[PDB]
């Protein structure tokens, strides 16, 4: 089937071709690893130019035709979420342990082979992260703290919101706080919504309780605030999917008026149903009416004379949300809507950000809620994007650290020592096993060397110097100037990454050269 | 084959030689029109029938196409000029390409990412920046006049606001808030103070810092000579999250006891602050009486619930920091203030900060009867400040002609020197790229530029010397004797925009290419 | 010595535009004077066009390169200020550019050029205006000799007599004295098929193009009269959207033509009633400019009716009667109409020409219509054209009152006296003075080549003419040599050559600042 | 930071010469040994 314009490579360049398409792939994002990574240009097909150095939106936004590169970038893809911060980490260490996968087929040795021979490597510089880590949560709560708040610092620093970073900061852990608990000690992300829109400063970020639910409320005449009514039982919300409307026909409709008695009858079967809607929603209670669909102009004047806003066109996520915020039920319809199932929140009201003049209709609970909304607002689209994306990496970071006590440290500390490791391990093991173990510590040396190369230093007497320090006098946390450090030792200057995320980091990695190793044959047709 | 739609990523060598010769390349569309003696420049349409001539480095920057990346990121960073003053993009974009290409020369003798050249360039732009402000002069002489002008403005202002019940009182009060400032005018400088119970005619005017939401629950209700540091501890509600934890005990004793002992163990860090001399402690977040009592034991003042706002006023009246750890005693940054009282304003309570160091700030007590009245109240106080602030940024200049150039030269060139070798080549750098405005100034009057540039520099260089370029008469003349001046807000924009054009493109390695439009 | 590598040189821009603009002055510097040899130019459209006349020329030539445009932009001032001797600016233009092209092979900057250009042209305009002869516009006899000199050169001679007082007063009645630029365009040329060149006349007010209504109930002619000009036409109902007459009855077509009379009446009442005593219809192909009907409606309103205006003469109205036009009837009253004594239509010997006259409005001015008469066409273009010259003349003499001496006398004497005057002169300055009294001599030059004279001898015997006279020996083609020209009266006015010289200055200075070329979409 | 020029390009030449070296050395290579391949020239 479509044998035309077909292409293939087996036997031959397969090997040699796969690892340099991996290479040049790996070289796209190498020289933006690091805080200080340089950053690439990025213009879409409308003529928007956009300048970030994150690794994942750089392979994201790429398209080849290349089967090697297409499956490390989808695979990335799919890695952005498990980490998200370390995407180009990943990426690197692939490419490097491809790197040295190619010398050691060069020397005779299978792929199968090679790809055992790395995994164990993993799982030894896994055991010698663990042996080596650190435990923050077991030492002090208030430090704790501290390094939760110093990672989401880190975090934000590096966009435009360094300026008043802080913030944003303390919004993360509060939204983490609210809604992760202890017992998974993991973060439902789906939970914690990520908003915002163009205008403002970097200071208008807000930490929601609840759904924002920014509506205009259908009739121009609709209040645009539910007030708690003076300290009243907050405000009671009407939770409903039926249309406030009532059944009309699919394939005419044109319910004309001709004469008196078709327009008597027309009139009584519309203000029967519209009575019986609204007399539902007055003796549930409900002080708001939430409705998954429409209004119809009826149902709005009968809640407009009854003092009953009106929110129109919920999404069913957004549904959801009410309920757990509010501690509320979905009703299917008016008819079953009742005190017993009707939503409690402090207050829906207006909020004003900066200078923003749309008035934004906010649900605020002001309590400890299981949902939250995380609020981000900007002079610029880029400081907007930039700061969602800072939020995210401070939120993985906070999980991360959460969930496993065990830390490492940063600046490349964490991949000498595992190198060092390797290395040792790999004389007390023969066969292609000695082998295996020296490219993987040649690859790990990889990412402490390409930071040296991002920060301006020499990448050979950087890690030279990391090695002699890390095996001669002890093993520490001591890495790269990734920022403008007095002196190395990561140690004293607080630069933490979580356990769990390296190890993560490494076993991707390794999975990502397993699986482009273990393809020894690679067929693509023409196009139409 | 990568990307699509004809926007692909060019290779390394070739993207950075774009990256640099290309947005270098814009200056050469408006250098010949830098300056009044300028060149005109020819815009010839596709149907030759809307053709046009003229000297404008906007006009020219937006009307020819640009189709490499590298150019169409330069125009864009350097757009900020318009919006922020409205002239001189010439000059911003002149500057921005000299930077790129004196970067683009140290790259080439260096082969080494450009983050080196972006922190030497950033320290460069900074001492020149000082050396700008130390150079600059004040035509503000009568400032009586100044202060009826700005009473006038704030009673303009006023008007059909809720503030228009006592005009020439909030008048007064709102030109007496920008001028006793001696100072910034930012509305951070000013704090407004809404409290209930009296009609806004009888607003207050306070030359010193208050906040509100008072602190301490053993704490005396006055503290003289405090040494004030702040730090963001958790001292009170400690393992916030515990729901789901399984904790080995018999009985909500122990767990009791194992709270406790975490909260104890903050006592190395309480101590530690009495190491630095701080008599007075400040916390964004509220204390517990464990601490607090611990603090007491130290002698040492604590501050609850200072937030971030409050925090960064505070430290910026005081001049002090706030930090998150303290990692070695007798290393940090202390405030000083001479009294603070406790003190209930509108029956709410409020903290009264008097004798800050260096404290360059005001406040203004409102009255209002309810929470309209005192919003509406703040918001025009806010504009009338950001009206009145328009005096103190304007009657600001420097001298004309290159001599604030050459001396912000001069000032770089100096700063070339107390800097490690890695990073004197940018500072140079930098320092020539502001040298070359003179150049191409005396270059489009038709006179010899190096003979002017080498004779005004070395005039500058040789002290106390006011010269300037005299593009009328092809010489150097003193600038202060024949009144040209430049305005210090235009020469301090253009350098900053061209500073951050010239980072925005450093920090760049690769460039994709743009789609055609 | 040695000067700067210029890897890029935009000094190529400036050599291409100066060697354009040079090649374009010297196309059109073989047309001056009377002798200058006529131009062939073949439009796209297969028209042949054979003239001496430089605008026509440069109009016809189509310059492409945008540059060579601004020759044609100076004659077109020339044309607005002036009205004569363009191409004398484009010569002027061409030698100047030769000039700064000499002297930027010696190195000088171009700002430094056009600045001693600037010098130079200031300290000419000077010395011209020193040397000019002041006449007064209140002297008639200074301008009708002024406009017998210009008009001499058409074929109407022996008529000149008459022609050269009608503009003389035509132009008098508007400028008075000391009115500084008086604008000859509000002068308007009506002309009329019979009579003979000495049937003419002013018309201190207005005049009309069209004839009144020539059928029944034409008054053709109504003392205070109002004058409005009107855009719309009196039809009966005419949307412009689909449209059409439905008739179930005998009953209906009876109604609807009831209401088209009814609305046709109600028109002409409503015109009426903002006493508009003359209607001026505008010319139309879609609706009837006044129907039948209405024509009577109008004759019984005692309204005069006046049709087929065009756009033209609707615009010269605008100004000539001060009112303003109406849109529609709606929005027709009397604040858009005009005022009159008396509006009629003249036939004196078939003039069949309306008039209007002591309109007595703020609004309106004195915009004399000099109306023109003559049995053939040829007879009234000629005259058309000869007292547009005048005009041209009389306009140059009011704008700068006195005249100079023709036959490029002027251009020598200048030349000469900026020569001795640049040797007091310092640095590049001194060069480029002399580089410009050098080239002021190109106009001599071409008037002494186009006439078939020594080039070289010719600029040699005025030049020792002039040590004894001033302002009085030039080249006349009418000695075919050096002669007296003040004795012989060929004068031509200070302002020409004064314009010349400022937009060849200008010129000059636009072409040498430009440094670069790039595209703009 | 800032480090040597190297306007020059010594590499192109040090590099041939390296190329041509390693192939002659390996030309000769399969020789060594007693099972040494035979070279025919």
């Amino acid at each position: 089937k479509d044998q035309g314009n077909k292409k293939r490579q087996h036997g031959l360049e397969a090997k040699k071709s796969h690892i340099l398409a991996a290479r040049s792939v790996a070289s796209i994002i190498k020289t933006s690893l690091g805080p200080r990574g340089l950053d690439k240009i990025l213009i879409s097909p409308d003529g928007e130019i956009t300048i970030t150095n994150d690794g994942a939106t750089i392979l994201s936004q790429m398209e080849l035709d290349n089967e090697i590169a297409k499956l490390l970038v989808q695979l990335s893809k799919s890695q952005d979420d498990e980490i998200g911060d370390g995407t180009t980490g990943v990426v690197v260490l692939a490419s490097a342990l491809l790197d040295q996968a190619l010398e050691l087929i060069q020397k005779g040795i299978h792929p199968i082979k090679i790809a055992n021979g790395f995994d164990e490597a993993a799982k030894l510089a896994i055991s010698k992260l663990e042996e080596t880590c650190d435990d923050i949560s077991a030492s002090n709560d208030e430090l704790f703290r501290d390094f939760l708040l110093r990672a989401a610092k880190t975090s934000l620093g590096s966009k435009i919101v360094s300026k008043d970073h802080d913030r944003f900061a303390e919004m993360a852990v509060e939204a983490v706080i609210n809604v992760m608990d202890k017992d998974r000690k993991d973060v439902d992300f789906d939970l914690i919504k990520m908003q915002g829109r163009v205008g403002g400063s970097i200071s208008d970020s807000k930490l929601i309780n609840g759904v924002i639910l920014d509506k205009d409320f259908s009739h121009p005449q609709m209040p645009k605030c539910v007030l708690p009514k003076e300290g009243s039982d907050g405000v009671k919300l009407a939770i409903l999917t039926c249309p406030f409307e009532p059944p009309k026909p699919k394939t005419k409709h044109k319910l004309d008026i001709s004469s008196v008695e078709e327009y008597q009858k027309l009139q009584t079967y519309e203000q029967d149903k519209f009575k019986e809607m609204i007399d539902d929603v007055k003796k549930a209670g409900a002080d708001v009416v939430i409705c998954q669909w429409g209004f119809d102009d009826e149902a709005n004047h009968l809640l407009l004379q009854n003092d009953l806003p009106a929110v129109r066109w919920v999404g069913g996520q957004e549904l959801e949300h009410i309920a757990i915020s509010t501690n509320g039920r979905i009703v299917p319809r008016f008819q079953d809507l009742s005190k017993d199932k009707l939503g409690t929140c402090s207050r829906i009201y207006e909020q004003e950000f900066g200078t923003t003049k749309d008035r934004m209709l906010i649900i605020e609970q002001s309590k400890e809620t299981k949902t939250v909304t995380c609020f981000v607002r900007g002079s610029n689209k880029m400081i907007v994007d930039e700061a969602e994306r800072a939020l995210h990496d401070s939120l993985c970071v906070v999980r991360n650290l959460v969930k496993d006590s065990r830390v490492v440290y940063g600046g490349g500390a964490a991949e000498v020592t595992m190198s060092l490791a390797v290395s040792e391990e790999a004389d007390k093991q023969r066969g292609i096993d000695q082998y295996a173990f020296r490219g993987f510590a040649q690859a790990l040396d990889t990412i402490p060397m390409t930071l040296a190369e991002n920060s301006g230093l020499d990448p050979i007497g950087t890690l030279s110097t990391l090695k002699s320090k890390q095996l001669k006098e002890k093993i520490s946390n001591i890495g790269v100037d990734c920022l403008g450090y007095g002196s190395n030792d990561m140690k004293e200057l607080f630069v933490v990454d979580p356990f769990i995320g390296k190890k993560q980091q490494i076993l991707l990695a390794t999975q990502l050269c397993r699986m482009i190793l273990k393809i020894d044959n690679v067929i693509i047709s023409g196009k139409d | 084959q990568i990307f699509g739609d004809q926007v692909t990523e060019e290779r390394a060598e070739n993207a950075r030689l774009s990256a640099f010769v290309g947005a270098i390349a814009v200056g050469d569309l408006v250098k010949s029109t830098l300056g009044p003696k300028g060149m005109d420049k020819l815009l010839q349409s596709a149907s030759s029938n809307t053709c046009m001539v003229t000297n404008d480095g906007a006009t020219i920057l937006k009307s020819i196409p640009l189709d490499n990346p590298a150019a169409k990121v330069l125009v864009n960073i350097s757009k900020v000029q318009d919006d922020e003053v409205g002239d001189g993009t010439t000059s911003v974009t002149v500057l921005s390409a000299e930077l790129l290409r004196e970067a683009e020369k140290l790259i080439d003798q260096s082969k080494i990412h450009p983050q080196t050249i972006i922190e030497g360039y950033r320290l460069a732009s900074a001492a020149a920046l000082d050396a700008l402000t130390k150079a600059a002069v004040d035509n503000s002489h009568d400032k009586t006049m100044f202060r009826e002008d700005l009473i006038h403005i704030a009673k303009t202002t006023l008007s059909s606001k809720i503030l228009s019940q006592d005009k020439d009182h909030f008048a007064e009060l709102a030109t007496n808030a920008i001028l006793r400032l001696k100072g910034s005018t930012n509305l951070e400088h000013i704090q407004i103070i809404k409290i209930l119970g009296g009609k806004l005619s009888d607003s207050f005017l306070d030359e010193g810092f208050i906040l509100a939401k008072k602190f301490g629950n053993n704490q005396p209700k006055r503290i003289e000579n405090a040494k004030i540091l702040i730090a963001n501890t958790t001292l009170d509600t400690d393992k916030v999250k515990i729901f789901g934890t399984k904790f080995k005990v018999d009985s909500t004793a122990k767990l009791a006891q194992l709270e406790k002992a975490e909260r104890e163990k903050m006592k190395n860090k309480i101590a530690k602050i009495s190491k630095f001399g701080i008599n007075t402690f400040i916390n964004r977040q509220l204390i517990y009486d464990y601490p607090e009592q611990l603090f007491t034991d130290l002698g040492i003042n604590s501050i609850e619930h200072a937030d971030f706002e409050g925090v960064e006023r505070l430290a910026l009246v005081t001049g002090g920091e706030v930090v998150s750890t303290f990692d070695e005693p007798s290393k940090c940054k202390l405030g000083e203030c001479d009294v603070i009282e406790e003190i209930m304003l509108g029956e709410q309570p409020f903290l009264k900060f008097s004798g800050c160091k260096a404290g360059e700030a005001c406040t203004i007590v409102l009255r209002g009867a309810t929470d309209q009245t005192l919003d509406e109240a703040e918001r025009s106080l806010h504009d009338a400040l950001s009206v009145l602030s328009q005096t103190t940024k304007e009657t600001r200049t420097v001298l004309g002609g290159g001599c604030a150039e050459m001396v912000m030269s001069k000032a770089v060139d100096t700063e070339a020197q107390n800097i490690d070798g890695k990073k004197s080549l940018a500072v140079e750098a930098f320092a020539r790229a502001l040298r070359q405005l003179p150049t191409i100034l005396a270059d489009n009057a038709g006179f010899d530029s190096s003979e002017l540039v080498s004779k005004l520099r070395s005039s500058i260089y040789n002290g106390i010397s006011t010269s300037g370029l005299d593009l009328n008469n092809g010489t150097i003349a003193d600038m202060r004797q024949l009144g040209i001046v430049e305005s210090y807000k235009l020469k301090r924009a253009v350098v900053s925009s061209a500073s951050e054009a010239a980072e925005v493109l450093l920090r760049v390695d690769n460039i994709i290419r743009a789609r055609p439009r | 010595n040695a000067t700067f590598k210029n890897k890029e040189k935009p000094q190529e821009v400036r050599k291409a535009n100066i060697i354009a603009a040079r090649s374009v002055a010297d196309a059109i510097r073989t047309s001056l004077g009377p002798k200058g040899m006529d131009k062939m130019i073949k439009t796209s459209r297969g028209e042949i066009i054979i003239s001496n006349d430089g605008h026509t020329i440069l109009k016809q030539m189509a310059i492409l390169h945008p540059v060579a445009r601004m020759l044609v932009e100076v004659s077109a001032a020339q044309d607005s200020e002036a009205g004569d001797g363009t191409t004398s600016v484009v010569i002027l233009t061409g030698a100047l550019l030769g000039a700064a092209e000499r002297l930027l092979n010696k190195g000088i900057h171009p700002t430094i050029i056009a600045d001693s250009f600037q010098s130079a042209a200031k300290r000419s305009v000077d010395i011209l205006l020193e040397m000019c002869h002041k006449v007064s516009l209140s002297d008639r006899e200074q301008l009708v000799r002024a406009a017998s000199t210009s008009l001499s050169s058409k074929i109407v001679s022996q008529y000149s007599s008459f022609l050269a007082p009608l503009a003389v007063d035509s132009v008098l009645k508007i400028s008075d004295e000391n009115s500084k630029n008086v604008d000859l365009n509000d002068i308007r040329l009506v002309k009329k098929v019979g009579g003979t060149i000495d049937d003419t006349e002013m018309i201190d007010g207005v005049v009309l193009t069209q004839t009144a209504i020539k059928s029944a109930g034409g008054p053709t002619r109504k003392e205070k009269a109002k004058i409005g000009l009107i855009q719309f036409q009196i039809s009966p109902p005419k949307p412009d959207t689909e449209n059409n007459i439905i008739v179930n009855d005998y009953r209906q077509m009876d109604k609807i033509l009831k209401e088209e009379r009814a609305y046709l009446l109600n028109i002409c009442k409503k015109i009426k009633k903002a006493k508009c005593n003359v209607l001026l219809i505008q010319k139309s192909i879609l609706r009837d400019a006044v129907n039948d009907l209405a024509l009577h409606f109008l004759s019984k309103l005692n309204i005069m009716v006046v049709k087929d205006i065009e756009r033209e003469e609707i615009e010269f109205l605008s100004k000539g009667l001060g009112c303003k036009p109406i849109a529609d009837i709606e929005l027709f009253t009397e604040d858009r109409l005009g005022s009159a004594d008396l509006v009629e239509e003249i036939d004196s010997d078939g003039s069949k020409i309306v008039r209007v006259t002591g309109i007595r409005n703020n609004n309106a001015r004195p915009t004399v219509s000099v109306v023109i008469r003559g049995a053939n066409n040829m007879i009234i273009d000629e005259t058309e054209r000869s007292l547009h010259d005048a005009l041209c003349v009389i306009r140059c003499l009011v704008k700068e009152r006195g005249l100079i001496a023709g036959g490029g006398a002027p251009e020598i004497e200048i030349s000469r006296r900026l020569s001795k005057e640049a040797r007091s002169m310092e640095g590049v300055q001194a060069f480029i003075w002399q580089e410009f009294a050098s080239a002021l001599e190109v106009i001599p030059t071409t008037l002494a080549e186009n006439a078939g004279l020594n080039s070289i001898k010719v600029v040699t015997e005025l030049r020792s003419k002039h040590e004894n006279g001033e302002l009085n020996d030039g080249i006349s083609v009418r000695r075919s040599g050096t002669t007296n020209t003040y004795e012989e009266h060929i004068l031509q006015p200070v302002l020409v050559s004064t314009s010349a010289i400022t937009l060849a200055s200008e010129c000059v200075k636009s072409i040498l600042r430009i440094d670069d070329i790039a595209f703009s979409r």
